[PDB]
RNA sequence: UCGCAAGGCUGAAACUUAAAGGAAUUGACGGAAGGGCACCACCAGGAGUGGAGCCUGCGGCUUAAUUUGACUCAACACGGGGAAACUCACCAGGUCCAGACACAAUAAGGAUUGACAGAUUGAGAGCUCUUUCUUGAUUUUGUGGGUGGUGGUGCAUGGCCGUUC
């Protein structure tokens, strides 16, 4: 578990085709930033 | 025409035969 | 014949397809069907099979479907309305149509420029249309080569009109207001402009390409003033144009001599004052 | 590590992949062309265009109207359309006429019917029954299932012959 860093920036390793409403995070046992995931995806409005 | 097709250009009134000036060659 | 009303319905997803593929199907004739995409670098399916389906009708792409080497050509329209689109995207045609004139690998069409006076887009289709092998390749190149020979006197002092692009079969010609020799009624100075055929052959052998084909429609008294009729000489003149190597000058260099005779004689009955000249001094006044 | 050197010997990970690789084969497209054999093409020239007035036929201007489209599939037939109002696919303005089936208001004191007499006219008409009188039980209407598919574009299904072979 860890924090959510920001709102994600899509770089292209394909292929879903949209702003994937992603979550860049980083963790808080160690601190090592990784690129994550939603699924059931969208309804981009329910934490800061 | 005679109803195996939609023909609806180059009409026939002509003679009763219904046989299209495109159609001597086919009909 | 001509279709025109083929192409409004499209995007982006086009625009940076054109000149990707028209350099690609020049590396790469007829192309298959999952490279219009890539190509341009167009996603694979982010609007894609939608857009190939809108150009799908509009001819100017057509599905070719054979046995594995699929077809996507960029029918007819691939030249024609691409090369709109191309004067759409090298910044000279904003939108298509005042146009009236009619050739056959030279239409005249009447536009207004970016700039706001008018020019004219001829096009190039020959055979009509057909276009094949060498007909595409040659209006692509007569569009390319034509925009190469029509300055051979404009830097040597006379009167040539310039080309402004070459884009695939367009060739714009300002436009000229032409008054031929067929329309034209009276002239002030008729003595002159005899004896000025001989000369103007004369002005062709100082660039090295004699020009003949003189029919009645061919030298425009044109409107460069339109108010005070400061007129010019356009001169439709040239495809009879020969390199002089050739064994042909011995019936080319008589007609600068005795084969304009007739026509300031007769259409302009009035038998003519003036002298001549012949082309033995512009064989060695380059 | 070995060599003066160039290099030689031993040899990873970080990352990224749904592939990389082996031999083997069937037939489209040629920028291969043969012969045909075609005078709906070529040589010898005829008829003659190519310069013009018009029938006949369109793309363009102009429209309430200057209609219209695919088959031998295109530069063509004008679709027997050379044309009169009709033709003739469009137009400048009006109304004969929509509630049946159930029950609900009036239903035969006139609901709504007709062999007729007028007003009749909208740009020129038949129609109506308020102002003779057939009416004959029946049918008038704010309504909805939809019986009304005289809306079939059909979806193919069943032979049958244009078409494709």
């Amino acid at each position: 578990k860890g924090i959510v860093l920001e709102k994600l920036g899509i770089e292209s390793k394909q292929p879903n085709s949209a702003i994937r409403k992603c979550v860049r995070v980083q963790l808080i046992k160690n601190g090592k930033k990784v690129t994550a995931f939603v699924p059931n995806d969208g309804c981009l409005n329910f934490v800061d | 025409q005679c109803r195996v097709c939609s023909s609806h250009t180059g009409l026939i009134r002509k003679y009763g035969l219904n046989i299209c000036r495109q159609c001597f060659r086919e009909k | 014949k001509l279709d025109t009303s083929h192409m409004r319905y499209l995007t982006t997803d086009d625009f940076r397809v054109l000149q990707a593929v028209e350099q690609g199907s020049r590396s790469h004739e007829v192309v298959p069907t999952p490279l219009i995409h890539q190509i341009s670098g167009m996603r694979s399916q982010s609007g894609t099979n939608r857009a190939i389906s809108d150009l799908a009708k509009l001819s100017l792409i057509s599905k070719m479907r054979n046995v594995k080497y699929d077809g996507y050509r960029l029918t007819y329209n691939g030249i024609d309305y691409l090369a709109l689109k191309t004067m759409l995207n090298r910044d000279t045609v904003y939108s298509v149509g005042n146009t009236i004139g009619v050739g056959k690998e030279s239409d005249i069409y009447k536009v207004s420029d970016k700039n706001g006076n008018p020019r004219v887009m001829k096009i190039h289709r020959l055979g009509r249309s057909n276009q094949g092998a060498n007909w595409m390749h040659l209006s692509r190149l007569a569009a390319n080569k034509e925009y190469q020979f029509m300055s051979m006197l404009y830097s040597k002092g006379f009167k040539v009109p310039e080309p402004f692009d070459n884009s695939r079969h367009i060739v714009v010609m300002e436009l000229i207001e032409g008054y031929p020799m067929r329309r034209l009624r009276k002239h002030k100075n008729i003595p002159k402009l005899y004896s000025d055929l001989m000369c103007f052959i004369v002005d062709l052998a100082n660039s090295g390409l004699i020009h003949c084909d003189f029919n009645e429609f061919n030298i425009m008294i044109k409107d460069k003033l339109e108010d005070e009729n400061d007129c010019g000489f356009v001169v439709i003149d040239f495809p009879q144009c020969i390199s002089i190597q050739h064994q042909d000058a011995d019936y080319y260099f008589q007609r600068d001599v005795d084969c304009i005779r007739r026509f300031f004689k007769k259409k302009l009955k009035y038998e003519p004052k003036p002298d001549s000249s012949m082309l033995d001094t512009e064989g060695f006044g380059d």
